[PDB]
């Protein structure tokens, strides 16, 4: 009875650890794609500033 | 193997971190939703740069300008107008629904303040009339579910084993005047306990053996050699210590 | 609870009736010591020493026959329930015969009705009626010390006229529905059924001799038939059976139902006859045999056959016993129908289908203990006597056997497999292979009274199995009236599989003990398997102060047998119990350590999962604030790329026409908010002015609170059952 | 059980033994020998939970099991909860003799 709970528990520690590590890598991919977007945007901000 | 206490500390310390592993999993599933939202707003951003890029090239065409008189609203100016229409209609309806709830609460205040001027006891009956309704809804769904099981058994889509079901109870009054009602309830109980009936037949004849099973046992037994099963004496007295 | 068992083992053998019967036997031994032998030779063999059962039980009382006074001594097995007095060692009742039995009684038998007892001797039968029960304790005549009991002599004139006739066997007819009928077998090879309504005239008579067509001669061949084994020795009834349809002619539509009476001869030929006391005698009760015993024996399965028992099972099992101590287990099966192929020349056109006996096994009983004499005496006389067989009222796969030198118990381990096979399907071949796995009958020597050759036996005089008041128990009473008591096991346990413990462990992830969780007894049943005896010592009757002191050499052989059985079947098996419980406990000692090491590891990951979650949230908000800054640069660019249009569109003017209207609706809407807020303020100030007299606290009684909690429990549990039932159908009806 | 999630599981074993007890019901067509044989199973089941030491974590529940088994020593340990000898008699009949007759009763009294 105690062993089944502690083994099912050990399996659900390792699940959340894997899912937390996945979110870190998905955040790192967003932060890089935000830099591609911010670096596509600046060339348009400059063109308007010359036209005003 | 251990003490009664060590085997109990293993249970309680298991259940205290099982509770945390749900708490921290729920934050891990919450943050994945907020990260999935942020990936969506990032693609709304990637679209916005191309929307702006194309818009900037169209603004240089000397043939475009003469068509602008008949242009619809832009899809943000129309959307802010659709939200202003939605908010105006909500602010219009919610003013009516707040006023109608406040008139309902005040008709019920006028009714309670009427009811007060002619004496006691409704508050006991709302409780029991709600328990009477709940127990009826329980009997209704139970009968509907049993008809669904009957239909699934008729269709050969559900085969079943066996299950059972519960019973009620009630407590007594205390304060001094119902003795004869319990004693009449016990006397009518005892009068309804009083004696029942009889039966007669021949004994059921024991089942015949299948003639095939009987012929199989004849032929099993006729071939078996039958060496005797002796009372076993110890097979060596020549291992005595004298 | 267990405690009430030991008290009766020590009380009952010390009860006053066993002292009276032990004092009387010392008062019968003073008068025949001395007259010297003068010359004459009696031309007679000695009488045949018959195996006695002068004891029975009823309802929770024991009944001992007392032939010194002609009574039953009746002694109670039910103590006064609770209260704290001891059971009186002095207390019993006497059931005195009205007319006394004019012969020596060797046996007593209670009727199927439990109202009538047969009193059975070599020259007669008398039948004693039980007096009525009443009073505080359900006692004979309300608790009298001596009660007179009505006695009837049966077949008296036929035993008092013909001096050479003797009784061989008797029983009650197996009917609870009819008047009590006895059945006799006498030394003329005739069976005689007598009614207690007409106790001197036989309601049915069955000649067992094939002697049709030759009348009108006398009487002296009785020597020579006996030498050849042509005397019927014993009989028993099988259960009520439907008569095979070939025995009556082709003109009866009803099924006829009769008792199958199995009859044993001294040559060991068995015969059958079907008997009813309810139907007309037309071809009922013809004799059928001899019954063929498969397989064919070359010794002929002995010529010393002496007892027979017909066990209540389907097919019938007939136990045949011999004076040599052999017991044969005959399964009774209907004969074959012969296929009409490939034989000419049998002369009689009347083959009645006769059933066949099939020997499953033979048992050989240790009637006196075998000791180690030297290899070289060809004339050591095997000790023989008449076996007596008894039915077990709580186990239909056990029976028991009394004899001059002891008591044996016999269980048939294969009976449950025979019932499993006959109850399986017509294609189930495997249940017949489970009948061919070698589990022999178990045989237990419970009591020994001839443990050494030099010792004279103590022949059993009383035998009864108590079913309901002591647990399933055995009572034995010696020829010396010593009372001996063994509690019987309630079950005929077959032997278990060979050792669930040559497992070498294998890891991956799950515990080997998940298989041993399914059955609750799994480890207890393993220890109960390793403890299991194949041989024991029997229980030994204490030697008498009148016996001859034995030659020392046989005491050493008896003790060398005894300590070896203890070393081989108890001590070794209890050291294997210990080595197994040691190995079991050590695995649990390490498994809990592993669980505390698993638990403390998950306790260390608790902190790390938190210290990661916090950083993931702080990293998400930094990515969210940055997306928001990029989107607020985007929205500003899309708004500068629209401000440079040189003329208003029609839709920019028709939006302005609509936007110029809304301020005058917003005035009326904001006024409607003010109106409703001043309505709320008014109602709330009006309610508040009413709060300054008390309300009476509605105290629900502590029984009415219980009522509502009990009902919310009933209805809460009914709702769980409906949710369970809907989920179980949703799991069973996948689409 | 609502207040104490450590005892609650064991309190509900005690509580469901307090639902399996064979008490006679006047509207119910059974024999005394049926009540008796069912109560003998219930007694052998209650004593089974005492051998497995099920209640040796709360001595109050260990006492309730002895009381429910007809333990005349544990019943006399409850004498400060038995205001008279005839309530002790009726308790002793409920937990030690449910097939008592008028013709036995003086001995118990």
């Amino acid at each position: 009875e105690n062993g089944e709970k502690i083994t099912s528990l050990h399996r659900e520690v390792e699940k959340v650890k894997l899912d937390q590590k996945r979110l870190d890598q998905e955040l790192d991919f967003i932060l890089s794609q935000q830099k591609e977007l911010e670096d596509l945007l600046s060339p348009l901000e400059e063109l308007v500033k010359e036209q005003s | 193997v251990g003490t009664s206490e060590e085997m109990k500390m293993l249970r309680t310390e298991s259940d205290d971190l099982h509770t945390f592993l749900l708490e921290i999993k729920e934050t891990t599933e919450s943050l994945h939703g907020d990260i999935s939202s942020l990936k969506t707003t990032l693609l709304e951003g990637f679209a916005g740069v191309e929307e702006a890029r194309e818009q900037n090239e169209r603004n240089r065409d000397s043939g475009y300008l003469h068509l602008l008189y008949k242009r619809p609203l832009d899809p943000k100016s129309e959307a802010q107008l659709q939200e202003i229409r939605r908010l105006h209609q909500y602010v219009k309806f919610a003013v009516q629904d707040v006023n109608d709830v406040l008139d309902l609460e005040w008709d019920q205040h006028l009714e309670q303040k009427k009811k007060q001027r002619h004496l006691l006891v409704p508050e006991r009956e709302t409780l029991f009339n709600t328990l009477a309704n709940n127990r009826e809804i329980i009997n209704q769904q139970r009968k509907r579910l049993n008809h669904l099981v009957d239909s699934l058994q008729q269709l050969r889509l559900y085969k079943q084993t066996s299950l059972w079901s519960l019973s009620s109870a009630v407590p007594s009054q205390s304060s001094i005047h119902s003795f004869d009602s319990d004693l009449e309830s016990l006397c009518n109980a005892l009068l309804k306990t009083t004696i029942e009936s009889h039966t007669k037949s021949l004994p059921k004849v024991p089942a015949k053996l299948s003639p095939m099973k009987q012929a199989q046992l004849r032929n099993f037994l006729a071939k078996r050699k039958t060496p005797p099963v002796r009372s076993t004496a110890p097979a060596s007295l020549s291992r005595s210590a004298f | 609870p267990v405690g009430d068992g030991e008290l009766w083992q020590t009380w009952l053998p010390n009860h006053v009736v066993f002292l009276r019967l032990r004092e009387g036997l010392k008062n019968q031994s003073p008068t025949e010591a001395e007259k010297p032998a003068s010359s004459s030779l009696p031309s007679s063999p000695p009488p045949q020493l018959l195996t006695r059962n002068v004891v029975f039980g009823l309802g929770g009382e024991l009944f001992l026959w007392d032939g010194e006074d002609s009574s039953f001594l009746v002694v109670r097995l039910r103590g006064p329930s609770g209260g704290g007095e001891e059971p009186a060692l002095s207390q019993y009742q006497r059931l005195l015969c009205i007319n006394p039995p004019l012969f020596e009684i060797y046996q007593v038998l209670l009727s199927p009705t439990q109202h009538h007892v047969a009193l059975i001797g070599i020259k007669g039968l008398m039948v004693l009626e039980l007096p009525k029960r009443w009073g505080k304790n359900s006692e004979f005549e309300g608790g009298k010390s001596t009660v007179n009991c009505s006695t009837t002599p049966v077949a008296e004139r036929f035993f008092t006229s013909s001096t050479s006739l003797t009784l061989k066997h008797a029983a009650w007819y197996p009917s609870e529905i009819l008047d009590p009928h006895v059945v006799l077998l006498t030394s003329d090879n005739v069976i005689r059924i007598y009614s207690l309504r007409e106790p001197q005239t036989p309601t049915n008579v069955i000649i067992l001799s094939e002697a049709e067509e030759e009348s009108l001669v006398l009487n002296k061949g009785r020597a020579y038939t006996a030498s050849l084994g042509e005397t019927a020795v014993a009989f028993d009834f099988g259960p009520l059976a439907a008569v095979p349809k070939t025995l009556f002619g082709q003109n009866g539509k009803d099924e006829v139902v009769a008792y199958p009476l199995y009859i044993l001869y001294e040559n060991g030929e068995t015969f059958l006859t079907y008997i009813s006391l309810l139907h007309s005698p037309g071809n009922i009760g013809k004799l059928l045999g001899p019954l063929p015993m498969h397989p064919a024996a070359e010794d002929n399965y002995g010529y010393d056959a002496c007892a027979v028992l017909c066990l209540p099972c389907v097919p019938n099992i007939l136990v045949i016993a011999t004076e040599s101590g052999m017991l044969y287990h005959c399964v009774v099966l209907e004969g074959e129908e012969e296929d009409d192929h490939t034989s000419e020349k049998s002369w009689d056109s009347r083959i009645d289908l006769i059933p066949s006996l099939y020997v499953f096994e033979c048992v050989e009983l240790e009637l006196a203990l075998k000791l180690a004499s030297g290899e070289d005496d060809p004339f050591d006389s095997d000790f023989s006597c008449p076996v007596k067989l008894h039915r077990d009222p709580k186990c239909p796969s056990r029976y028991h056997c009394t004899h001059e030198a002891g008591v044996h118990s016999v269980g048939l381990t294969w009976i449950h497999k025979l019932h499993k096979f006959l109850g399986s399907d017509e294609e189930d071949k495997d249940s017949l292979q489970e009948l061919s796995t070698e589990q022999k009958c178990f045989v237990e020597h419970i009591l020994c009274t001839k443990p050494l050759p030099c010792r004279q036996p103590a022949p059993i005089r009383g035998f009864w199995i108590v079913p309901d008041i002591l647990g399933p128990t055995m009572i034995c009473i010696t020829s010396t009236y010593e009372c001996l008591i063994w509690p019987l096991l309630s079950t005929v346990h077959p032997a278990s599989p060979p050792l669930l413990c040559t497992r070498e462990d294998v890891e991956v992830a799950e515990s080997p003990l998940r298989v041993l969780a399914e059955t609750p007894d799994s480890f207890e049943k393993h220890i109960r398997s390793i403890l299991q005896r194949s041989v024991a010592n029997p229980a030994f009757l204490k030697a008498s102060e009148k016996d001859i002191a034995p030659p020392p050499e046989e005491c050493l052989q008896l003790l060398s047998r005894a300590t070896q059985v203890f070393r081989e079947q108890y001590i070794l098996k209890q050291d294997l119990a210990k080595e197994e419980i040691q190995r079991r406990v050590k695995l649990l000692c390490d498994q809990k350590k592993k669980q505390l090491e698993d638990l403390s590891y998950c306790r260390e990951e608790r902190k790390s999962l938190r210290e990661m979650a916090e950083r993931l949230a702080d990293k998400y908000e930094e990515a969210k604030e940055k997306q928001e800054d990029i989107m607020n640069r985007m929205k500003k660019l899309l708004h500068s790329f629209h401000s440079e249009l040189p003329v208003l569109s029609d839709s920019e003017r028709d939006m302005k026409k609509e936007l110029q209207l809304i301020p005058d609706q917003l005035r009326h809407l904001g006024n409607a908010i003010k109106q409703v807020t001043m309505k709320k303020d008014y109602q709330q100030q009006k309610m508040e002015k009413v709060l300054s007299l008390p309300k009476p606290t509605i105290i629900l009684s502590a029984y009415q609170r219980k009522c509502i909690q009990s009902i919310l429990k009933e209805e809460g549990e009914h709702i769980r059952e409906m949710v369970k039932q809907i989920n179980d159908i949703r799991n069973h009806v996948n689409f | 059980a609502d207040a104490s999630p450590a005892s609650a599981g064991i309190c509900r074993i005690m509580g469901d033994l307090m639902r399996t007890m064979p008490i006679l019901s006047p509207g119910n067509t059974q024999t005394l020998t049926e009540l008796e044989l069912k109560w003998q199973h219930w007694h052998e089941e209650c004593e089974r939970y005492l051998q497995d030491s099920t209640f040796a974590t709360s001595p109050h529940l260990e006492s309730l099991l002895k009381i429910m088994l007809g333990d005349e020593a544990a019943l006399l340990e409850q004498k400060e909860l038995l205001s008279n000898w005839y309530h002790f008699l009726v308790t002793r009949l409920l937990y030690s003799n449910p097939t008592v007759k008028p013709i036995d009763l003086h001995y118990y009294a």
